[PDB]
C-alpha cells in the first residue's frame, strides 16, 4: 500500500504526535506549577501573618 | 498379604513391621543428614530417600548462607569415592526438584558445571545421577 | 391529555435523539479521516442519496477513484474511502 | 516488534489485518530462516518467516496480541535494543548446547538400558 | 430511503469539485444527489485514545439506532405525525429528515467546539440515554393508562351473562 517514503511520512506524522504530546505536558506542568505558586504562597504568607500577630 | 490361621504370627508381624515404620520414622531427620555430610561420612540411606525429608524440609536444605549446599559442591570436587558423589548428585538434584531456586544458587558456587562434569563420570551410577541432578536442573532452561 | 403534551414528548426527544445520531456519524467520519490518514485537511465529506439500483455503479466509480490508496486492505466495513450509511 | 516466528502462510493477510487495524503506522520487523528447525508442536521443519509491527500505544499493542492469538504467530520475545539483549542470546545460546549435550547423553542411556531390558 | 456519509483524503481543494460537481467521475455521473456536509474542527489526542475513542463511538451510534428508532416505533404505536406504513419519519430540528440530513450543521451550542473529542461523546452519550429512559417511562404510562381503558372496555364487553 503506502511506499517506504509513505513509512518515513507516518513517521513524521507520529512525530508531529510526540510534539503535541510534549507541548500538553510541558503546558500542564505550567498549570501546577501557577496552581502551587498560588496555594503555597497563600499558605506561607497565612502562616507567617499568624505568628506575627500571636507575637503581635 | 498372606494370611496364616495362627493369630500370633499375624501380631508378632504386625509389631515387628510397625516398630521398624517407627524406626525409620525416627531415621528420617535433618540433623541426621547435616551431620553426616558436615563429617563427610556419605552413604545411601532411609535419610537420604525419605520423601518427607526433600520435600517437606526442602527449606531445611537451604542452610545459613547454604553452607551445607557449599558443602555439597566442596564434595563433589572433592570426594573421589563413586558411591559419595553418587549421593551428592542425587541430593543436589532432589534439592534442586524440591527447591528450584537454589538452583540459580548453585550456578553461582559452579555446583552446577560440577555435575557437568559428573555426566561422565567413569563409574555409571555417578553418571546417571549427575545426569538427573542436571536434568532437575534443566527445568525452565 | 396525556396523549396532548405524549406528541411534542415523542418529537420533540426523537428530534434531540436523532441530532445526536448525526453528530456522532459526523464524529466517526472524522476519526476514521484522521486515522487513514496523518496531519488532515479538507477530507470533503459528501451527502449521497443513491438512485435505485444503482450501487453497483458508484461502488464501481469509487473503486476507480480510490482504490489505489490502499489497494490491499480496504467490503462490509473495508473500503478504499470512509464510508457509512444511514436509514431514513 | 520482533525478528519472531511465523509459519509463513497468512502473512500476506497478517499484514492486511493490520493495515485494517492501523494505516501501517511503523515498520515491520521482516526476516526469514530457511529449512529452520523443527517446531516444537508440527514436528516438522517448517518453513518460517516473520513481518510483526512495534507499537507505542497500549490499544495497539492489545490488538497486535489479539491478532496474533488469532494467527498462527508464536511471539516470547524481550525486545530490547541495547547491548544486554545479545548478551541474553548469548546466554540463551549456552544453556542451549547444555540441554543438547545432556539429551544426548540420555539417549544413549536410554538405548543402552533398553537393550538391556530386552535381553533380559 | 437510504443515505451515504463518505468522504476523501482531501489531499486537493479540487477534491471538493470532484466530489461534487464533476458529472464526467462523479456519483452516477451527477444523478444521486450530492450535497455538502459540516464537520467540526476539533482536537485530537494520542493514538490509543483515538482507537479507543472510535470503538466507543461505533458502539454509541449503534445504541443511539436502537434509542432513535426505539422512539420511532413508539411514536408510530401512538398514531401521530407517525405510522408504520404512512409518515415514515418524524421531524429532526423541527423539519423533515430529508432537509435536515441534506443540510446538516453542526450543534456547538449544546457540544462546543472547545471540548475535547472524549468529553463531547460522554455528553452525547448522557443526553441520549436521559432522553430515552424518561421517554421510555412516558410512554410506558400512557400504554399502561391505555391498557387499563382496554381492560375496562372488555369488562363492559359481553352479553348479558358477564358484560
Amino acid at each position: 500500500a503506502l511506499s517506504d517514503a509513505d513509512v518515513q511520512k507516518q513517521i513524521k506524522h507520529m512525530m508531529a504526535f510526540i510534539e503535541q504530546e510534549a507541548n500538553e505536558k510541558a503546558e500542564e506542568i505550567d498549570a501546577k506549577a501557577e496552581e502551587e505558586f498560588n496555594i503555597e504562597k497563600g499558605r506561607l504568607v497565612q502562616t507567617q501573618r499568624l505568628k506575627i500577630m500571636e507575637y503581635y | 498379604q498372606q494370611k496364616y490361621d495362627d493369630e500370633d504370627i499375624s501380631e508378632d508381624i504386625k509389631f515387628l513391621l510397625e516398630k521398624l515404620g517407627e524406626s525409620v520414622q525416627d531415621l528420617s531427620s535433618f540433623d541426621e543428614y547435616s551431620s553426616e555430610l558436615k563429617s563427610g561420612r556419605l552413604e545411601w540411606s532411609p535419610v537420604h530417600k525419605s520423601e518427607k525429608f526433600w520435600r517437606e524440609n526442602a527449606v531445611r536444605l537451604n542452610e545459613k548462607n547454604y553452607e551445607l549446599l557449599k558443602i555439597l559442591t566442596k564434595l563433589l570436587e572433592v570426594s573421589d569415592d563413586p558411591q559419595v558423589l553418587a549421593v551428592a548428585a542425587h541430593d543436589v538434584g532432589e534439592y534442586v526438584r524440591h527447591y528450584p531456586r537454589g538452583k540459580r544458587v548453585i550456578e553461582q558456587l559452579g555446583g552446577k558445571q560440577l555435575v557437568m562434569n559428573h555426566m561422565h563420570h567413569e563409574d555409571q551410577q555417578v553418571r546417571y545421577n549427575a545426569l538427573l541432578a542436571v536434568q532437575k536442573l534443566m527445568v525452565h532452561n | 391529555k396525556q396523549f396532548g403534551p405524549l406528541v411534542r414528548w415523542l418529537k420533540v426527544n426523537f428530534s434531540e435523539a436523532f441530532i445526536a445520531w448525526i453528530h456522532i456519524k459526523a464524529l466517526r467520519v472524522f476519526v476514521e479521516s484522521v486515522l487513514r490518514y496523518g496531519l488532515p485537511v479538507n477530507f470533503q465529506a459528501m451527502l449521497l442519496q443513491p438512485n435505485k439500483k444503482s450501487v453497483k455503479k458508484l461502488r464501481e466509480v469509487l473503486h476507480e477513484l480510490y482504490k489505489h490508496l490502499d489497494s490491499s486492505a480496504a467490503q462490509q466495513e473495508y473500503y478504499p474511502y470512509v464510508y457509512y450509511k444511514i436509514d431514513c | 516488534f520482533v525478528a519472531g516466528v511465523i509459519n509463513r502462510e497468512r502473512i500476506p493477510t497478517f499484514e492486511r489485518m493490520l493495515w485494517r487495524v492501523c494505516r501501517g503506522n511503523v515498520f515491520l520487523r521482516q526476516a526469514e530462516i530457511e529449512n529452520p528447525l523443527e517446531d516444537p508442536v508440527t514436528g516438522d521443519y517448517v518453513h518460517k518467516s516473520v513481518f510483526i509491527i512495534f507499537f507505542q500505544g497500549d490499544q495497539l499493542k492489545n490488538r497486535v496480541k489479539k491478532i496474533c492469538e488469532g494467527f498462527r504467530a508464536s511471539l516470547y520475545p524481550c525486545p530490547e535494543t541495547p547491548q544486554e539483549r545479545k548478551e541474553m542470546a548469548s546466554g540463551v545460546n549456552t544453556r542451549i548446547d547444555d540441554l543438547q549435550m545432556v539429551l544426548n547423553q540420555t539417549e544413549d542411556h536410554r538405548q543402552r538400558v533398553l537393550q538391556a531390558a530386552a535381553k533380559n | 430511503t437510504e443515505f451515504w456519509l463518505i468522504s476523501a483524503p482531501g489531499e486537493k481543494t479540487c477534491q471538493q469539485t470532484w466530489e461534487k460537481l464533476h458529472a464526467a467521475t462523479t456519483k452516477n455521473n451527477n444523478l444521486a444527489v450530492s450535497s455538502k456536509f459540516n464537520i467540526p474542527d476539533l482536537k485530537v489526542g494520542t493514538l490509543d485514545v483515538l482507537v479507543g475513542l472510535s470503538d466507543e463511538l461505533a458502539k454509541l451510534d449503534a445504541f443511539v439506532e436502537g434509542v432513535v428508532k426505539k422512539v420511532a416505533q413508539y411514536m408510530a404505536d401512538v398514531l401521530e405525525d407517525s405510522k408504520d406504513k404512512v409518515q415514515e419519519n418524524l421531524l429532526a430540528s423541527g423539519v423533515d429528515l430529508v432537509t435536515y440530513i441534506t443540510r446538516f450543521q453542526w450543534d456547538m451550542a449544546k457540544y462546543p467546539i472547545k471540548q475535547s473529542l472524549k468529553n463531547i461523546s460522554e455528553i452525547i452519550a448522557k443526553g441520549v440515554t436521559q432522553i430515552d429512559n424518561d421517554l421510555k417511562s412516558r410512554a410506558s404510562a400512557y400504554n399502561n393508562l391505555k391498557g387499563n381503558l382496554q381492560n375496562l372496555e372488555r369488562k363492559n364487553a359481553g352479553s348479558l351473562l358477564t358484560r
